């Protein structure tokens, strides 16, 4: 197979980022996955004249005692998928988000049977660590297209559309998009009907040569989480107090909000645990921000030219709340996760990658996360509890959001 | 025999070309004769005026060796994959029956060097008379002060070593620098015959190597340990002297012994070294440092010795409060023989919770358990369950601990106050608010409560948020046990939800202490300037 010619945006050098330390489990499994893949000559080993370098990290994936592979190639894409990125993109269907239900396949063993140009292999450089520094890093770089580089599925796309056209043909009703090393695919019909399907979608790529390995999303369901107001039938100064707050916050949002009469029944140097009765005028005005709050929010587009951000918040008994946005009050999305009842990280994970995942669907696009949590804490555990083929950007915000949550 | 490593330099970059200064003639002639012999050995071969590029050389019994200054060409040849900075720690070491050091003799010049990149090593012996020419080398091998030659004599051993590697997985090789350090535990017999296999076979690709002559097993002084062969310890360590750097060495000192000294205390010096930049400036001695300095010398005095890791037993890791800010951990698996101690010390920054840094330094442990053992701790720590449960339910931030047990050993880390999630009935409404001129530096502070009582007090040399803390203070010393607070401020509100501990503002203390002898307080925000009653009353008292 010829390769397609690949080259880092100009005025830019290889990644070189350091390898997180890994347990002795994980390096076991991965010289065990390497050593396999440099028989296969996916990958090689190479020399000290290579100084580029790219984390490496190995996931169990729901596989009970299978261990997955899994490269960090943020840094590499963005020095190389932006310019792929225009000359090579993918579109994004905006049907997908209206399809009922969307399932997710890996079809990463795909791209390695494609080859990477000879002149890009050592910006794919990544090395196996050791425990104690007792023994000098294995070090391989990829002869084939790696499955976490934004640059693969832009490469594939030629093969996986004609791969997919006998199965689209005869299933035209249902949407197929590809996000790197996954494929989602929506339909309308019922699940038993929906999961036959996807078992012969993945008898077809098997036929063709492509392997999938052996969730199942709602697109339909999802629903924004509006601003709600309380709802009582005494109100203490705290309570207006909180309101006042609240409806003030809200503002930022919603225009049309008025806190006056409200405010005037906080005229007064009064007691917290004072109940108030409430002016009729208050009354009117209470009611008709409930009404603006009811309304959805409009006005807001989503523009591909720019990041999308991703704000997560910890509300107490398993619970978070989470907003999408690229400008400050301009939200493309929000809502709130429960969990079934597990550790704080787990649940910050499993947000992370539910989020990344419906941002996925609806932009074609990943956002970039502001974690509340230590950096060192996330760093040493996000791997844990890490199903996804993928990895999102992120932050970390370690100044409290003294603001009320007011997201519920 | 080995295969090059292909070199290139920079980009825009291109090949040496500096001139020799001259030298004493006697050095020259010494200069020669070792040019002479690395030639015959085939090390070094001499050039013609093709070459361009040329590095300066020098000489340095008891001696008169050969230097080249290559950092003109080390400025010029391209990035490698740098060599492992850390070294193996001592107590990530596992007991093996024998273990021999065999360093290699010659290393660099052993390995060859790209046919290519041969060019820019090129060097010109200094004439004896300035009238004639000198002669011209260039090198085969890999040069002492190149930037490539410890990367690219790495890559070149690990080659060698993978084939014997595999024939005998028993067998532990451990490669650092030009030395190569083997263990095992074979009976003595076999593994005096397995380290001669693998002598012959570094001997085949043109290694030497010791043969008898090996160094003796328990004087193995490594990177400042003693490693023998039940144990390893701290070389000794020495210390009076007041220059700041002076000061300098000796907590570095300190450190190093931290790894298996406990108790080791460097704070009050480490206060002493705060950017003076004058390493001949004499340092007043502090009575707190120096004390700390004495109670060190008690420590040291005690020899100390740390044991080796052992993988069927479990890694626990204890952690006890030293003083404020400062933390002391110990990482053992038998009950009272520790495999490394060290000390974690408050991370920069005002506002702190003790609850908060012992879970930072259960981070930090934890971190360097996986780089020294490659997995994480047991930990015993010094917490209630139920107050980390406390903490952890109701903290704004995910936060986690690995598996623990609670150890009664004081200090305990608490929780000193806990504010109320629901206004008090019954307690006195405070509405605080606080303002200062920026111009002035000086400002007001006061409140206005329900039951009709008021204050302002005048400030100088005060922030508007230094005034609006102040102004917090103010209602909880002339407020009975039980308060309600009404403050505008978010920067006050901030510091006090995070329930520190402690701070370096006196201020913030002074709430602190204030708020711990309180039974309950609530604390409440509202939008300024937004025509909350209790709120506008002060604002007008405290700013006009
Ligand atoms: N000089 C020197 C030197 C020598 C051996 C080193 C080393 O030696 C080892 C090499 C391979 C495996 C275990 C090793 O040491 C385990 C701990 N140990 C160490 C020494 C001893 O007598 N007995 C013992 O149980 C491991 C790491 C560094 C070493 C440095």
């Amino acid at each position: 197979i010829e390769t397609v010619p690949v080259k880092l945006k100009p005025g830019m050098d290889g990644p070189k980022v350091k390898q997180w330390p890994l347990t002795e489990e994980k390096i076991k499994a991965l010289v065990e996955i390497c050593t396999e893949m440099e028989k296969e000559g996916k990958i090689s080993k190479i020399g000290p004249e290579n100084p580029y370098n790219t984390p490496v990290f190995a996931i169990k994936k729901k596989d009970s005692t299978k261990w997955r592979k899994l490269v960090d190639f943020r840094e590499l894409n963005k020095r190389t998928q932006d310019f792929w990125e225009v000359q090579l993109g993918i579109p994004h269907p905006a049907g997908l988000k209206k399809k009922k239900s969307v399932t997710v396949l890996d079809v990463g063993d795909a791209y390695f049977s494609v080859p990477l140009d000879e002149d890009f292999r050592k910006y794919t450089a990544f090395t196996i660590p050791s425990i104690n520094n007792e023994t000098p890093g294995i070090r391989y770089q990829y002869n084939v297209l790696p499955q976490g580089w934004k640059g693969s599925p832009a490469i594939f796309q030629s093969s996986m559309t004609k791969i997919l056209e006998p199965f689209k043909k005869q299933n035209p009703d249902i949407v197929i998009y590809q996000y790197m090393d996954d494929l989602y695919v929506g339909s309308d019909l019922e699940i038993g009907q929906h999961r036959t399907k996807i078992e012969e979608l993945r008898q077809h790529l098997l036929r063709w040569g492509l392997t999938t390995p052996d969730y199942e999303l709602h697109p339909d369901k999802w629903t924004v989480q509006p601003i709600v107001l309380p709802e009582k039938d005494s109100w203490t100064v705290n309570d207006i107090q909180k309101l006042v707050g609240k409806l003030n916050w809200a503002s930022q949002i919603y225009p049309g909000i008025k806190v006056r009469q409200l405010s005037k029944l906080l005229r007064g140097t009064k007691a917290l645990t004072e109940v108030i009765p409430l002016t009729e005028e208050a009354e009117l005005e209470l009611a008709e921000n409930r009404e603006i709050l009811k309304e959805p929010v409009h006005g807001v587009y989503y523009d591909p030219s720019k990041d999308l951000i991703a704000e997560i918040q910890k509300q107490g008994q398993g619970q978070w709340t989470y907003q999408i946005y690229q400008e400050p009050f301009k939200n493309l999305k929000t809502g709130k996760y429960a969990r079934m009842r597990t550790n704080d990280v787990k649940q910050l994970t499993e947000a992370v990658q539910k989020i990344t995942t419906e941002s996925i669907v609806i932009w074609g696009k990943t956002p970039k996360f502001k974690l509340p949590i230590q950096k060192e804490t996330w760093e040493t555990w996000w791997t844990e509890y890490w199903q996804a083929t993928w990895i999102p950007e992120w932050e970390f915000v370690n100044t409290p959001p003294l603001v009320k949550l007011w997201y519920q | 025999p080995i295969e090059t490593v292909p070199v290139k330099l920079k980009p825009g970059m291109d090949g040496p070309k500096v001139k020799q200064w001259p030298l004493t003639e006697e050095k020259i002639k010494a200069l020669v004769e070792i040019c002479t012999e690395m030639e015959k050995e085939g090390k070094i071969s001499k050039i013609g005026p093709e070459n361009p590029y040329n590095t300066p050389v020098f000489a340095i019994d008891s001696k008169w060796r050969k230097l080249v200054d290559f950092r003109e060409l080390n400025k010029r040849t391209q990035d490698f994959w740098e060599v492992q900075l850390g070294i193996p720690h001592p107590a990530g070491l596992k007991k093996k029956k024998s273990a021999t050091v065999l360093d290699v003799g010659d290393a660099y010049f052993s390995v060859p060097l790209d046919e290519d990149f041969r060019k820019y090593t090129a060097f010109t012996i200094p004439s004896i008379n300035n009238e004639t020419p000198g002669i011209r080398y260039q090198y085969n091998v890999l040069p002492q002060g190149w930037k490539g030659s410890p990367a690219i004599f790495q890559s070149s051993m690990t080659k060698i070593l993978e084939p014997f590697a595999a024939q005998n997985p028993d067998i532990v090789i451990c490669q650092y620098m030009d030395d190569l350090y083997v263990g095992s535990d074979l009976e003595i017999g076999q593994h005096r015959t397995k380290i001669e296999e693998l002598r012959q076979h570094l001997l085949r690709w043109g290694l030497t190597t010791p043969d008898k002559k090996h160094q003796k097993e328990p004087p193995f002084l490594w990177m400042g340990y003693e490693l023998h062969p039940d144990k390893w310890t701290v070389q000794p360590i020495v210390l009076d002297s007041w220059t700041v750097n002076d000061i300098q060495k000796l907590v570095g000192k300190l450190n190093w012994a931290s790894q298996i000294y406990p108790g080791i205390k460097v704070r009050q010096l480490s206060k002493l070294l705060r950017g003076t930049k004058a390493l001949t400036e004499v340092i007043p001695l502090t009575e707190e440092a120096e004390l700390e300095l004495a109670e060190n010398r008690e420590i040291l005095k005690e020899p100390v010795h740390g044991v080796y890791y052992d993988p069927s037993k479990d890694l626990i890791a204890e952690i006890q409060k030293q003083g404020q800010g400062q933390w002391t951990y110990q990482i053992y698996q038998e009950p009272f023989k520790n495999l490394k101690t060290g000390k974690y010390a408050r991370m920069r920054g005002a506002h702190t919770n003790d609850v908060k840094q012992l879970t930072e330094a259960v981070q930090k442990i934890t971190t360097e358990s996986i780089v020294i053992w490659g997995k994480t701790p047991k930990f015993k720590l010094p917490i209630q369950k139920e107050t980390w449960e406390t903490w952890w339910t109701e903290y704004w931030q995910a936060t986690w601990i690995p598996e623990w047990e609670f150890v009664n050993t004081p200090p305990l880390v608490k929780l000193w106050y806990q504010l109320e999630k629901e206004p008090i009935v019954g307690a006195e409404t405070f509405y605080v608010d606080g303002a200062a001129n920026r111009e002035t530096k000086l400002g007001k502070a006061g409140y206005v409560t329900n039951k009709g009582r008021q204050k302002v007090v005048p400030l100088t040399n005060t922030t508007n948020q230094k005034t609006e803390l102040q102004a917090i203070y103010l209602a909880l010393q002339d407020s009975g046990l039980e308060v309600n607070i009404v403050t505008d401020s978010q920067y006050a509100l901030g510091i006090i939800q995070a329930q520190p501990d402690k701070s370096e503002s006196e201020l913030v203390n002074q709430i602190i202490e204030q708020l711990i002898k309180k039974e309950k307080v609530y604390l409440a925000w509202v939008p300024a300037h937004k025509g909350i009653g209790g709120n506008e009353q002060v604002d007008k008292l405290v700013s006009a």
